């Protein structure tokens, strides 16, 4: 569980979340989650313990000790926690509300209230942390990625496309390019002056690519930065190249039959280390694993008796 | 003396009136006459028709079992009303005690359609058949029973 | 029960308007005897004395029957039936199966088992020869629930404004063009739309294109009547009439009559009204046209006078229901009392 | 109407100069030219429209109100006022009460002048008006008011002494006692125990007890005293030996009590189902052929169908209001129902009621609409307080939510099944993300199908020529007061708040309590529609889809309204500059004037189509379909509460 | 008045119009009773009065006509059905002296 | 035993009447008694007495000298009267004197006895009564009843 190299982690509607193996899928232990469902899952960045984002409360267990609830309770965030981070290091907790508020938590000491807020118009989706662990990047429900400097207390909004939720957003871990997703189905790229020393800060914008027909949902990158990785609701996940932005691989988990109502959407992926598997959910219970290159299903973790929206996956040492 | 239209106004029944005889009398002089009296009037803007002015869904109320009778009560009483009777009285009451006598007690809830113009049908027919219409309203009586207390006045003013 | 029945089910050997309606008389009453019901079997009685009491309790007679018989027996009915509109239109037979057809869907018992859509094409088509369109759009809608196509959009548009009712017919044509993007042969659809100068092009083009057609000729003769051009619609007459067929020159000549009507050419009008058949209201009423610019008031007044005969079915099959759709034969009526009007003028 | 343009472009031209001393004189100059001319006009094509006239008598009095602080226009409207014939303001009396307070000196001499003439000739019209504007709180009404019923009261003193006392037992009927104290009570628990406040819970209960100081006045009031006057004054005594000592051992004893009638009350008020007149109001039951007419008949070209007798009996609904199903036998004969509410100020509903008027007036004039049949299913509202008021009832209806239940049950589907469905899939179906919701949302629409309206309205129908128009009318009805909906700015419409006609097939709202986006900005549940145009009612119309009879009805309404939004303005303005109804837009967080301001910035925003983007003047076509994409995006719909029924 | 307060009022009513001609007895009012409901009513009845007379009163407006088995009907638990109730079962579990 | 019907017999359904006839009779007599007094032909000759203001008859059953407890005792009187003209001795013992409720009871149901006649019904009694509707102690009731109200 804390052992393998490889930790999978994945849950959604039904209240558990269970801990896979990336070989084999023999589900090594799973825990209760009562009271709500799990908005997003991360693990801490030295593999000690993972967070549970839900409905009014994060929960963090522990994944070195064998079977414990959760170690760690923080409530007060008066509705859906919609994301988290981590500090690289491992002292804070970065947030995002449903109440419109994008928080910071301290880890090492116990205290109930957050360290700073930062209070924007509309309900915060994605907060993904830029890798100098000096910038926050928040977006929400109106269009608008507030850029949020953790030092200096700057706030530089950016509007995309007018109104559409984006609806998540991650920046790889070269700081070269950020991406951010729509509710259009549209993956808008972002060229980063790299603001190190200076505070330049500034986003060039580079294209427009026709994703997808329906809601884009997540977005990710892998450590290679080669790969854009593009969930969605048409049930697919069609991973992006760097250099043309073309389409180099499609994923998708459709029927293959005229007749199949929505077997559901594919939710969130998660690179390898290496950036040859990609995970995937789905809100048909399968928690997948493919294959980059072709497009091969080489794993299926199939043990949910309702839905998957979350993974949590790590490759580190 | 081109009275055109106005007549659809001042006695505005008229459409419905006229309309009735093209679905009904039998003959090739007054259905012929029907229309040249229609197109003289000249002819009407539905609109000015919907200014100057059951059957089916009587199954979509009910279950079948009380749906047929309920129908047979409605085109028999739309005979028992004067032209018609003239020969056919008769005949209607006879199908009527014979509902009556097969429904039991359920054949309350018809006494309100029937009863008013029944009584009315007595006052107003010849002697020829009256006795059997008293035969036959005795004959509603005894199934119908005390429910029928609401038209003893009518029936007792009958008699007398 | 049913042996007695069984004469009058598929007794369908009938040629007539007088033959049709004394298998539909025979039909209503004998249902009346067998049905299972006390207080229908007491109507029988009544119901030969007086046969619109057979007339009104038909829907309700057929169910009480219907209810009853054996699957053999059913499929022995449905087919005289399939048969009884099938074969020979009678506006009151079609109207006395339609109106038990549609009192049927409403029923517990489900739909009429015909011909295996339960009968929704067949129907659909008999509504819109009787002018039953309200009826006939019900039917053509059914359709649409199970998969559209372009055919079924075409008359759907039609169909639509035969009703008087046009931004429902536009609406159709804009699910046309999101879903049929390409498919768009929009020749009678512009026709149909009450866009009169495009279905003009359209016919134009594809006259150009195909060989002289006698229905792309028909088309774009309605066009121009549609539009009121007489002068360009007595060619599209002049030109065309050996190439084309008898039968088409049924359907042609009323648009032709009225075209040379227009613009004070007789010798013509008098040619094209005879090819319309005298039976119809139309010949009867052309017929005495002709006869007061002749003057022979005579001869007219019969004319106008049979047509009202021939119209009197006309007018008893439309209003049945309701007077907008009656409102057709309305305007003919009002011609002819005011076609009178003209001989006293 | 060339001459009031003409004083709006230099009124409103002038502003854009002035604001962005002698500017105003200068102003005060150029538009008397034409204020005058304007007024003069409009009293002429008044007295020659003498059956058609309150687009024209609208515009009288938005110059009037506004410009009759100069006495020139005084001049013109005092020759006018004394030549119009005085049936035309009957029409018109709500905006002239509305201003019965005005601080403007010279106006409001004028409007009482009129308002005594009205009094005069048609009573009848007045009395409900000014009973609701006597009993007011503020001074300059209640004085100027109770001003006009004693000038009043000798041509018709039998008529009013009459008429005050029916309304007078009418609120006593609208609500009970007991229902009083469980209401109080309810609310008094929440101060006490959520918010822990003590001085408010005071000032929640004691009025009560203030109220049961004038001892039992009727039969019911008795029983209610007889059964539980003790122990309320008992818990009196002890919550004020709180106010001398200040312990909270002083409290508990009194909240046993007031808890111990709480639940025997809230016990019985579920089966008081049907109020016997006699235990209630005896006055009414003796009341024999009243000369005061039936609430909400009075026509000025008919004559009076008079209050013959008051039914002996009331039907209660039962719903969150328990309102009455009070009934009268006018002395035509015919019984008369009226539906008699408790807890609602219905003086929205009176207005609002006075906008459809409006409304199906225009449509009615321009005659491509009125060939259509584009005609608001408006019912009769008369308010008897602010609390309070009657509503006429509507024959041949069913709300939707009636409708589909019954067929649910007929066909033997389960009436919850959609949101079972979504509850089967994810149990905690609230606390989703928006995204997670539109998954779930998306599959229970994509299990069931939304044909029960529009199966049922041709089950329902008896012939397809009768189904046809039923349909057609449904649609052309629905979407009128979809956009008529958007522009009032009508919140709540969700399934027991709008109902069918059984006959014409047409679509009626009812409940207008919450308007001008009251439920837009809500802290909990925020309404994100303009308009319901849900799945359900969407497949009930022809089987294409909106862009049809739909969508093309809208154009023709918004091009109505967007044309004559000054007429909307001057009906709209009258309960906004009328402070006695705005308290509802001052809840809006957990000041009046700017709020009510607010609202009429907002309407004249929605008939400019500077409504989504200020800067942009959307055009017609443009606005009604982004309002349709808003009701019918799914993010929107399922946000709503879930008893919105969103699903259907 | 909605049917309970209905139902619970006329036990109280009838109570007090026997209370007139009989001031001094335990009225134990049965209000749409079952079968096992009446069984302990009456047998418990018995074991107070022991020797002395015991009323029963069988009002039965709301069940149907009692049948030529002799047999009087009552109801199940949940008013679905009515049960019959045998008249030799009644007098065995009231006593002798009775009325 | 007493029963408000024979076997046969269906009870009254008649509007004015209450549906718990044979109880009313057996428990609450007068105020029925005076009821169906005023439902008669009897009331031709005392005009001004409709059923309203018997509803407001003053005094109780208990207070003799007041116009209520005036008719009780009276029908007291009355109904004892006539089951000790007409029972045999060893039988008006066992009932009308051994106790008080059943003594009441029956008393009441001569009352019964009389009234649902009028309406069709017979009630039946475990210990058999002779019949005493026509028993002229009745018309005594009548009068009595005729003046004191
Ligand atoms: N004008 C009317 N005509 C016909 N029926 C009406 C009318 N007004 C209300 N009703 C019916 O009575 C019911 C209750 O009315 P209404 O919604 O006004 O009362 P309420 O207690 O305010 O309910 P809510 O709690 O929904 O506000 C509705 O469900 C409707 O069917
Ligand atoms: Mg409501
Ligand atoms: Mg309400």
């Amino acid at each position: 569980v804390g052992s393998d190299p490889v930790i999978l982690a994945t849950a959604g509607y039904d209240h558990t979340v269970r801990f896979w193996q990336a070989h084999s899928g023999i589900c090594t232990r799973t825990v209760q989650h009562q009271d709500s469902q799990v908005n997003a899952l991360e693990v801490t960045p030295d593999r000690s313990m993972i967070a549970a984002a839900g409905y009014q409360h994060i929960r963090m267990y522990d994944l070195n000790s064998n079977n414990p609830n959760p170690i760690i309770s923080y409530d007060g965030v008066n509705k859906n926690i919609a994301s988290v981070g981590f500090h690289e290091d491992g002292r804070w907790m970065y947030t995002g509300g449903e109440d419109c508020t994008a928080r910071i938590w301290d880890l090492r000491s116990r205290n109930l209230q957050c360290q700073r807020i930062f209070q924007v118009n509309a309900p915060i989706n994605c907060v993904c942390l830029h890798p100098n662990q000096a910038e926050l990047i928040v977006g929400d429900q109106s269009g608008a990625i507030h850029i949020w400097d953790l030092k200096t207390d700057h706030n530089e909004q950016l509007i995309p496309e007018p109104e559409v939720s984006i609806t998540s957003a991650h920046i790889d871990p070269d700081a070269s390019y950020m991406a951010a997703v729509n509710s259009t189905g549209n993956c808008y790229v972002w060229n980063l002056t790299g603001g190190i020393g200076d505070e330049v800060t500034q986003l060039i914008p580079k294209t427009k690519i026709p994703a997808h027909t329906r809601y884009a949902l997540q977005c990710r990158f892998s450590p290679d930065s080669t790969l854009l990785a593009t969930c969605s609701a048409d049930q697919t996940c069609k991973i992006w190249r760097t250099s043309n932005f073309s389409l180099m691989t499609e994923l998708s988990i459709k029927s293959g039959n005229p007749g199949e109502s929505s077997r559901g959407w594919m939710w969130g992926c998660a690179f390898s280390g290496d950036s040859q598997y990609i995970v995937t959910a789905s809100s048909d219970n399968l928690a997948r694993l493919w294959c980059v290159e072709t497009g091969e299903i080489k794993r299926e973790y199939g043990g949910h008796q309702k839905a998957v929206v979350c993974l949590a996956f790590n490759d580190s040492v | 003396t081109g009275y055109v239209v106005e007549p659809y106004r001042k006695y505005p029944t008229l459409l419905e009136v006229l309309l009735n005889f093209l679905k009904t009398e039998q003959n090739q002089g007054t259905r012929r006459e029907a229309i040249r009296v229609l197109g003289l009037l000249g002819a009407l803007d539905p609109y000015k028709h919907k200014v100057n002015i059951e059957m089916l869904v009587n199954m979509g109320n009910l279950p079948l079992d009380e749906f047929y009778p309920a129908v047979s009560m409605v085109a028999l009483m739309r005979i028992f009303r004067d032209q018609s009777l003239s020969h056919h009285h008769t005949m209607v009451v006879q199908a009527i005690t014979f509902i009556f006598k097969s429904l039991g007690l359920k054949c309350v809830q018809f006494l309100p359609q029937v009863m008013p113009t029944f009584l009315n049908v007595i006052r107003v027919c010849d002697g020829a058949i009256r006795e059997f219409l008293f035969q036959q309203l005795g004959m509603l009586v005894s199934f119908v029973k005390s429910h029928i207390r609401p038209y003893m006045d009518e029936i007792v003013t009958l008699m007398r | 029960s049913t042996i007695n029945l069984q004469k009058a089910w598929g007794a369908a050997r009938r040629v007539s308007k007088d033959d049709w309606l004394e298998w539909l008389r025979r039909l209503s009453l004998e249902l009346l005897k067998d049905s299972s019901s006390p207080s229908l079997r007491s109507c029988w009685a009544l119901a030969q004395a007086y046969n619109p009491m057979a007339r009104d309790l038909f829907n309700a007679a057929f169910v009480s029957c219907w209810s009853e018989l054996n699957e053999d027996q059913q499929d022995e009915l449905i087919r005289s039936i399939e048969l009884a509109l099938t074969s020979q239109d009678i506006a009151e037979v079609t109207q006395t199966l339609l109106n038990l057809a549609e009192f049927m869907e409403h029923s517990d018992k489900g739909p009429l088992p015909l011909r295996d859509d339960n009968g929704i094409v067949l129907l659909g088509e008999r509504a819109a020869k009787c002018r039953a369109y309200a009826k006939a759009l019900h039917y053509k809608e059914l359709e649409f629930q199970k998969g559209p196509t372009p055919a079924i959009l075409e008359s759907l548009i039609s169909i639509n404004n035969k009703l008087q009712q046009p931004e429902a017919a536009a609406g159709v044509l804009e699910y046309a063009m999101k879903h049929f993007g390409e498919l768009e042969i929009q020749a009678t659809w512009y026709e149909k739309l009450h866009e009169w100068e495009d279905a003009l092009v359209a016919y134009d083009k594809k006259m150009d294109t195909n060989k002289d057609d006698p229905e792309l000729m028909l088309g774009r003769m309605r066009c121009l009547e549609a539009l009121g051009e007489w002068g360009q619609l007595h060619q599209q007459c002049c030109e065309k009439w050996t190439l084309v067929n008898d039968e088409t020159q049924a359907k042609m000549a009323r648009m032709a009559a009225a075209a040379a009507w227009g613009l004070g050419q007789w010798d013509s009008m008098e040619e094209y009204t005879c090819m319309i058949p005298r039976d119809t209201h139309d010949g009867a009423f052309y017929r005495a046209v002709l006869a007061l610019h002749q003057d022979l008031f005579s001869l007219a007044q019969q004319c106008i006078d049979k047509a009202r005969d021939l119209l009197d079915a006309e007018l008893t099959a439309m209003a049945g229901e309701s007077y907008s759709r009656a409102y057709g034969a309305m305007v003919s009526c009002h011609m002819l009392s005011e076609l009178e009007e003209v001989i006293q003028y | 109407v060339m001459n009031f343009e003409a004083v709006l472009h230099y009124k409103h031209q002038n502003q854009a100069r002035d604001e962005k001393k002698k500017v105003t004189e200068d102003l005060s100059k150029t538009l008397l030219m034409y204020t005058v001319p304007a007024v003069q006009g409009f009293f002429r094509s008044i007295s020659l429209s003498r059956g058609n006239n309150l687009q024209d008598t609208l515009r009288v009095l938005t110059l009037w109100f506004d410009y009759g602080h100069w006495p020139d226009v005084n001049e013109a409207l005092v020759e006018g006022v004394k030549a119009i014939q005085i049936d035309t303001w009957l029409q018109v009396i709500p905006q002239l009460i509305a201003r019965i307070d005005t601080p403007r000196p010279l106006v409001g001499r004028l409007i009482h002048q009129l308002l005594t003439d009205i009094g005069r000739y048609h009573p009848q019209a007045l009395i409900y008006p000014l009973t609701v504007a006597s009993k007011s709180t503020t001074t300059a009404r209640h004085n100027a008011a109770n001003k006009i019923l004693k000038n009043m009261c000798e041509h018709s003193n039998t008529l009013v002494q009459q008429a005050m006392m029916v309304s007078e037992e009418l609120i006593r009927v609208a609500i009970l006692w007991h229902e009083m104290w469980h209401e109080g009570l309810e609310e008094a628990s929440r101060l006490y125990f959520g918010e822990r406040n003590v001085k408010g819970m005071f000032e929640v209960l004691e009025p009560l007890h203030a109220m049961m100081e004038r001892g039992p006045q009727t039969l019911k009031e008795t029983s209610f005293n007889q059964a539980y006057g003790r122990d309320l004054m008992e818990a009196q005594e002890w919550c004020r030996k709180y106010m001398k000592s200040g312990n909270v051992k002083d409290l508990t004893q009194a909240w046993d009590l007031y808890y111990h009638v709480f639940r025997r009350i809230s016990k019985q008020l579920p089966q008081l189902t049907s109020l016997e007149l006699q235990y209630v109001s005896p006055k009414l039951l003796m009341c024999r052929d009243l000369e005061l007419a039936v609430p909400g008949t009075y026509d000025p070209n008919q004559p009076i169908i008079r209050i013959q007798s008051i039914a002996p009996s009331l039907q209660v609904i039962t719903s969150k209001q328990r309102p009455r199903k009070l009934t009268l036998m006018g002395s035509n004969g015919h019984e008369f129902v009226f539906l008699l509410k408790g807890h609602e100020d219905l003086r929205q509903d009176e207005r609002v009621m006075q906008l459809f008027g409006l409304v199906n007036t225009l449509l009615a004039n321009d005659p491509t609409s009125l060939r259509k049949n584009l005609s608001i299913q408006r019912y009769a509202v008369i308010p008897l307080s602010t609390n309070s008021g009657l509503i006429g009832w509507v024959p041949h209806c069913d709300t939707l939510h009636a409708l589909i239940r019954d067929y649910r049950e007929k066909k033997k589907i389960l009436l919850n099944i959609e949101h079972r469905i979504m509850l089967r899939m994810a149990p905690d179906y609230d606390h989703l993300t928006l995204m997670q919701k539109v998954e779930v949302f998306e599959h229970a629409v994509n299990n069931t199908a939304g044909d029960d309206l529009a199966k049922l309205l041709w089950l329902k129908s008896p012939s397809s020529e009768v189904w046809f128009d039923r349909r057609t009318n449904y649609t052309r009805s629905l979407a009128v007061m979809s956009m008529v909906g958007y522009i009032l700015g009508l919140g709540d419409r969700h399934p027991s708040n709008l109902m069918l006609d059984r006959l014409s097939g047409k679509i009626l709202h009812i409940d207008f309590g919450d308007c001008f986006e009251v439920a837009m900005t809500r802290e909990k549940f925020p309404e994100k529609i303009p308009f319901r145009l849900t799945r359900m009612l969407t497949n009930a119309m022809e089987v294409t889809g909106l862009d049809g009879n739909y969508r093309i009805t809208c154009h023709t309404v918004m091009e109505v309204l967007r044309e004559h939004k000054d007429s909307v303005m001057a009906v709209l303005e009258a309960f906004v500059y009328d402070p006695l109804l705005n308290w509802r837009l001052m809840d809006t967080n957990t000041a009046l004037n700017k709020k009510a301001i607010q609202i009429i910035n907002r309407v004249r925003d929605k008939l400019t189509g500077r409504d989504f983007s200020h800067d942009d003047t959307l055009d017609v076509p443009t606005q009604v379909e982004l309002l349709i994409k808003q009701a019918t995006s799914h993010e929107n719909l399922c946000q709503c509460y879930i008893g919105w029924c969103p699903f259907w | 008045m909605g049917p309970q307060k209905a139902l619970e009022t006329i036990g109280a009513n009838l109570q007090k119009q026997y209370e007139n001609w009989q001031p001094r007895a335990r009225y134990k009012q049965s209000l749409d009773p079952t079968v096992d409901e009446v069984k302990k009513l009456c047998t418990s009845l018995r074991r107070n009065a022991k020797e002395e007379r015991v009323l029963f009163h069988y009002n039965g407006h709301g069940v149907p006509r009692p049948t030529v088995n002799g047999e009087v009907w009552v109801f199940n638990k949940n008013y679905t059905q009515y049960i019959p109730l045998s008249i030799y079962d009644l007098q065995t579990w009231m006593g002798s002296p009775s009325i | 035993q007493l029963a408000a019907c024979e076997a046969t017999e269906l009870l009254p359904m008649i509007p004015d009447l209450p549906a718990d006839l044979f109880t009313s009779c057996l428990t609450t007599p007068i105020k029925i008694a005076l009821r169906w007094f005023c439902m008669q032909k009897c009331v031709s000759l005392v005009p001004g007495v409709t059923l309203d203001l018997i509803e407001k008859i003053p005094g109780r059953l208990n207070d003799r000298r007041t116009p209520l407890g005036e008719l009780n005792w009276i029908f007291t009187a009355i109904t004892d009267t006539i089951a000790w003209n007409v029972l045999p001795r060893d039988l008006f013992q066992k009932l009308f004197r051994q106790d008080l409720l059943v003594a009441s009871l029956f008393r009441n149901f001569l009352l019964a006895e009389r009234i649902m006649r009028s309406y069709n019904c017979t009630p039946v009694s475990s210990p058999r009564l002779p019949p005493t509707y026509m028993h002229a102690m009745w018309q005594a009731w009548d009068l009595a009843v005729d003046i004191c109200l």
